[PDB]
């Protein structure tokens, strides 16, 4: 993906509920630093729904590609409000941006 | 003016009503309470939207209001109805224990702790505690028990309210709770890597030192063995009361998503976790077979009611039956084919096989009685709440009642 476009998408569509920087505060949603290779519902200090807490998957590109297309369908009962990113290219860009920023 | 909202959080939605100074406010999680502005007091609760509301607005007359919601649903409502109180619609997650001719459903009080209402009667059974986290009845009755936010677990006696044992344990709220075949010995788990085994009265504190990040869940085996699994996806076989990891299984590098055990002898057990549908007889340290018939990876599985069937549930509610004999390309139950994204359905929560074994009671967006292997039997139904997450069956198997999405609890009693 295009990391720069991914950043734009993050700023536009995710930043209002989530930080990606280390020690960034929990907002409406959990901080996403360290997201990749981590199991659902594990950000310490965030109170998840039971659905998100027990989805039982590992966040990575494949799982994010499916989630981000339609969060409610992937984790029914999530309290995250997001319709989904219908275009694959944009999903790849965002995912590539998150992969970089959430490790940095 | 300044009308404080219920408890504390952050408002997701709100709506003032010019009539009666009303305030229909969806705080969070579809908490669409009917408050009264300026007077600054709630008028009445309004349960009934699935997906956490998406929006509400009053009629220009103000005599009614629309309720847009994430499900894709708009519910009309009269102004008068909301004000009147309706302390009903049981709490979303409950445990029900079936002892024969009458079935009792675990409940959480609309205000505080709980009330036990038996079916086919108005016999409420209220109890007091500082908001119980979870509950469990003792084997052979005679007791009742509950967890706590601190992970403490009391076991109140039925014969006398004065007698109880309280256990202080776990960094947070206790997760799974289960009792031994003996009336004694509590077993529990939570954020701790260890699986708690706290015998009550004796106040014993045997631990299952699994050295996991945490143990996700555990279940009783027919032996003294105590089955368990964590977020590492290990399918451990411990022992009841005494902690002892006798047989250890690493069926999944990822978390064990749903694992079901058959319940005749200890002849089989299986699990699937977005990878492979493994199955074992415990005799081997590795599963007797590793089903790989699903490239989309099976999400959950359940054993036949003392038969040879073994359902394997997909994320889209698809079910693939597999004979309990290593494995063979059995016709997929294939319960749902055409539908779409329109309603309630997500999740493949549970499967309830008929005692005949000729029927599977699928329960996702709603109950449907798929016929085993090709086609469906009694598919019909269609739940009001949707999203059932639990299955209860009477020994007879005559009655199963589901409460889904907090719609309420529904009881079924087929006739002649
Ligand atoms: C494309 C933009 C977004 C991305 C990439 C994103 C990322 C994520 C991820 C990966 C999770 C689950 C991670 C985990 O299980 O720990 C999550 C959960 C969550 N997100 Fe988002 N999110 C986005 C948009 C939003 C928006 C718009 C909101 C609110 C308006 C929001 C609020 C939440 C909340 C509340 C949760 C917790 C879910 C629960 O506990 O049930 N997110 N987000």
């Amino acid at each position: 993906g295009d990391v720069e476009k991914g950043k734009k998408i993050f700023v536009q569509k995710c930043a209002q509920c989530h930080t990606v920087e280390k020690g960034g505060k929990h907002k409406t949603g959990p901080n996403l630093h360290g997201l990749f290779g981590r199991k659902t519902g594990q950000a310490p200090g965030f109170t998840y729904t039971d659905a998100n807490k027990n989805k039982g998957i590992t966040w990575k590109e494949e799982t994010l590609m499916e989630y981000l297309e339609n969060p409610k369908k992937y984790i029914p009962g999530t309290k995250m409000i997001f319709a989904g990113i219908k275009k694959k290219t944009e999903r790849e860009d965002l995912i590539a941006y998150l992969k970089k920023a959430t490790n940095e | 003016g300044e009308i404080h909202t219920g408890h504390h959080s952050t408002i997701q939605y709100c709506d003032f009503s010019p009539q009666n100074h009303l305030a229909v406010v969806a705080l969070s999680q579809y908490c669409v309470e009917l408050w009264n502005t300026d007077s600054r007091s709630k008028v009445a609760d309004c349960r009934g939207h699935l997906s956490w509301v998406h929006g509400v607005m009053f009629s220009p007359d103000g005599s009614s209001f629309l309720t847009s919601s994430d499900d894709q649903t708009i519910r009309l409502w009269e102004t008068k109805k909301v004000c009147k109180n309706s302390a009903v619609m049981l709490k979303q997650e409950v445990d029900v224990v079936f002892q024969e001719n009458e079935v009792m459903v675990l409940a959480v009080d609309h205000i505080r702790r709980l009330q036990l209402i038996n079916g086919r009667t108005g016999q409420i059974d209220y109890l007091t505690e500082a908001q119980v986290s979870c509950c469990c009845l003792s084997p052979h009755l005679q007791y009742i028990a509950f967890g706590d936010e601190n992970g403490a677990i009391e076991i109140l006696e039925l014969v006398n309210n004065r007698i109880f044992q309280s256990r202080f344990q776990h960094k947070k709220t206790v997760w799974h709770i289960q009792f031994t075949a003996d009336e004694k010995t509590l077993i529990s788990s939570s954020d701790d890597a260890e699986i708690q085994v706290w015998n009550w009265q004796l106040d014993k504190c045997i631990f299952l030192r699994g050295h996991q990040e945490t143990v996700k869940d555990f279940r009783l085996l027919k032996n003294s063995r105590l089955l368990s699994w964590s977020f590492d996806g290990t399918v451990k076989v411990w022992n009841i009361i005494t902690g002892n990891k006798e047989k250890d299984f690493v069926c999944h590098q990822g978390t064990v998503l749903s694992c079901d055990i058959s319940h005749d002898a200890t002849k089989f057990s299986s699990t699937s976790a977005d990878k492979t549908a493994k199955i074992w007889s415990f005799d081997l340290l590795l599963p007797l077979h590793e089903l790989r018939g699903h490239n989309g990876c099976v999400r959950c599985s359940a054993f036949s009611v003392d038969s040879t069937l073994l359902a394997t549930g997909d994320d889209n509610g698809e079910i693939r039956i597999w004979n309990v004999s290593n494995g063979e390309l059995l016709h997929l139950c294939a319960p749902l084919s055409e539908e779409g994204a329109a309603t309630h359905g997500g999740w493949v929560t549970d499967l309830c096989f008929s005692p005949d074994g000729k029927m599977l009671i699928s329960a996702g967006g709603y109950i449907k009685w798929w016929n085993v292997v090709t086609g469906e039997s009694s598919q019909t139904f269609y739940t009001n709440g949707t999203n059932l997450k639990k299955i209860h069956v009477s020994p007879d198997f005559k009655t199963y009642v589901t409460v889904d999405n907090l719609g309420i609890l529904y009881i079924l009693q087929t006739l002649e």
